[PDB]
């Protein structure tokens, strides 16, 4: 699978290892949600990551579902 | 505002804030001293001290800071940093610390 | 360490016979010493409410231990001055504490 | 330093769904906030306050106030003040079972 | 560096005064939007009756004098400036205990 990840600077399209066949996208408002917007974590996960009252998780099994909201999959 | 800059440049050409305004040698400046209490914080009796948050309300007349508002787009009042005008050294004499002067300028 | 001493003394009052009017003296003075030690604990220990520390659990334990010792001490003292004129010994009292237990008490003498 | 006719203190606005909304609360990062060990935050409002008894010329007609309604965590006292005293007073009561 | 030319054309050339409100006429108001972020709540000493807080004030205002056509310069979309060069609204905590 190929996902977008914020584990690289800049954001890059990478090939997840074995077991991680899902592309995810966490987004939550931190102290700077007003100026900068929501945080954006991207990457690959084996099991879909857990969600919290403030987090907003998008979860796929397809290639490049998880672009930064200012980009297209 | 361009009229405010012009007016400030005019007023403060030869204005010295080290000098007490006496349009005529021998005059006295009239200072009105009021006090606004915002909170009586503490009256520690072990050290005989009294802590307050107050606004002083000072008023005086500086003959040098005059102008016709008709010449400056109707500017009838200016807000000017305190360090730029002459101000009297109105202080708390009966302090227990060594802080005579005010905190917020 | 002071808490250890106080807990040991708490357990210790139970070898003191009621004939000496000092069981309550001892237990209650252990309790007073532990209250003064709570007083110093409040000065040497964090005053936070996020969790009970280990010392706090131990302190509460020794305090409940002392207090239970005092309560059972009172019960013992009353069982001592339990006159026949007003109370009659039942069957279980002279069956357990007089015919069974004294026979399985080897450290007693 | 300025009167209400010279500057206007307002609350910051934000957007979610193409609509502007004011930030009527203190902002607190939900991950990077380490809760204090004695106080819990229940409410955290923010208000722009106008005092119409006063005049706009003047620095007392304006106020942006941020309120913290915080609740105490009652554990240090419950473990070190209330429980011991309660049980010791119970001892006093039980003193009536002690023969003279 | 394009910033060196710009920060000159704004502050020195155009004779920017930091002791003057950013208004064309002295009858308009400068709207200052301020929020508050609580980084951490340190204390609420009940004896001294004082809340201690680490907060981030977030001001926002328009200064028409700090304007520029980004294409006239290079495409400079943003600028950082020390507040000792630009006009700042001294928005203060009035209900403070210390002299801070
Ligand atoms: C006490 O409290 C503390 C705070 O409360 C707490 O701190 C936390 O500790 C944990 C564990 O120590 C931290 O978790 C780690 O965080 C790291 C940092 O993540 C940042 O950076 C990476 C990029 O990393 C590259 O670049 C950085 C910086 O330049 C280097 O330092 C790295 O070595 C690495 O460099 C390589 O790659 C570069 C190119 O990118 C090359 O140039 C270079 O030459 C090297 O090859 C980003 O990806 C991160 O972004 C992600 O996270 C942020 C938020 O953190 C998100 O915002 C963002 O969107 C991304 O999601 C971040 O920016 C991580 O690197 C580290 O990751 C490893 O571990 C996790 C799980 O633990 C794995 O998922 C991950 O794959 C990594 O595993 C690799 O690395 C580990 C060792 O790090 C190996 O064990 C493992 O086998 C695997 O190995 C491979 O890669 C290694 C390179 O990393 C390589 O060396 C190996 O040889 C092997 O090939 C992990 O997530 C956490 O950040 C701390 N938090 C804070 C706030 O500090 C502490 O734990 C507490 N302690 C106790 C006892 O309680
Ligand atoms: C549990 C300890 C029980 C215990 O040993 O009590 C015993 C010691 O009693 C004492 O000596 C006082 C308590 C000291 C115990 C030390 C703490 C042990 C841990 C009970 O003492 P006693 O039975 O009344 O004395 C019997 C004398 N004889 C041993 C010669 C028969
Ligand atoms: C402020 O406005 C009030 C009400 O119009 C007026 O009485 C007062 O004189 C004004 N103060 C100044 C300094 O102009
Ligand atoms: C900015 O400068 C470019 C270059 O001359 C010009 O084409 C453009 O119209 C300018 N924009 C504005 C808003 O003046």
């Amino acid at each position: 699978i190929v996902c977008h990840t914020t584990a690289t600077s800049p954001i890059s399209a990478v090939t997840c290892p074995p077991g991680e066949n899902l592309c995810y996208r966490k987004m939550w408002c931190d102290a700077f949600c007003s100026s900068r917007g929501k945080v954006v974590e991207l990457g690959c996960a084996a099991t879909c990551p857990s969600k919290k009252p403030y987090e907003e998780v998008t979860c796929c099994s397809t290639d490049k579902c998880n672009p930064h909201p200012k980009q297209r999959p | 505002s361009v009229m405010e800059d012009t007016l400030l440049s005019v007023l403060f050409e030869t204005y010295n804030p080290k000098v007490r305004p006496a349009q005529t040698v021998g005059d006295k400046v009239t200072v009105r001293v009021g006090l606004t209490l915002t909170n009586l914080l503490i009256l520690n009796e072990k050290i005989e001290e009294m802590t307050t948050n107050v606004f002083l309300n000072l008023a005086w007349t500086d003959y040098r800071l005059q102008w016709d508002p008709a010449a400056y787009e109707g500017i009838k009042d200016l807000r000017i940093p305190s360090s730029d005008v002459w101000q009297p050294d109105i202080v708390l004499m009966n302090n227990n610390d060594g802080s005579f002067e005010i905190t917020l300028h | 360490i002071p808490c250890l001493l106080f807990s040991f003394l708490t357990g210790l009052v139970f070898y003191l016979p009621t004939d000496s009017g000092e069981k309550m003296t001892l237990s209650i003075s252990v309790l007073l010493s532990l209250t003064v030690f709570l007083l110093v604990i409040v000065e040497l220990i964090p005053s936070t409410s996020s969790a009970v520390p280990l010392i706090g659990k131990y302190m509460l334990f020794t305090m409940i231990f002392v207090i239970s010792s005092i309560i059972i001490t009172v019960v013992v003292i009353n069982t001592h001055h339990r006159s026949p004129s007003t109370h009659t010994m039942p069957q279980w009292v002279r069956k357990i504490f007089i015919d069974t237990i004294p026979n399985v008490m080897f450290f007693s003498t | 330093n300025y009167d209400a006719n010279e500057i206007t203190m307002d609350l910051m606005t934000d957007t979610i769904d193409g609509k502007d909304y004011p930030i009527e609360w203190i902002i607190i990062d939900p991950e990077a906030f380490t809760e204090n060990g004695e106080w819990e935050i229940i409410h955290k409002p923010a208000k722009k306050n106008i005092y119409p008894d006063k005049f706009p010329n003047g620095t007392n007609y304006q106020d942006v106030t941020f309120y913290l309604i915080i609740r105490r965590k009652p554990l240090f006292y419950v473990i070190n003040f209330i429980t011991p005293c309660v049980l010791i007073s119970f001892l006093a009561s039980l003193a009536f079972y002690l023969p003279a | 560096n394009e910033e060196e030319r710009l920060i000159n054309d704004l502050l020195i050339v155009n004779k920017y005064n930091k002791h003057v409100r950013p208004v064309k006429h002295n009858n308009e108001v400068v709207n200052i939007a301020l929020s508050l972020t609580l980084s951490n709540l340190i204390s609420l000493k009940e004896t001294d009756e004082t809340l201690t807080s680490n907060v981030w004030m977030d001001h926002a205002w328009y200064d028409h004098r700090l304007t520029w056509n980004a294409s006239e310069y290079s495409d400079i979309s943003i600028l950082r400036l020390p507040p000792e060069l630009v006009w700042i609204p001294d928005i203060v905590l009035q209900n403070n205990n210390d002299g801070q």
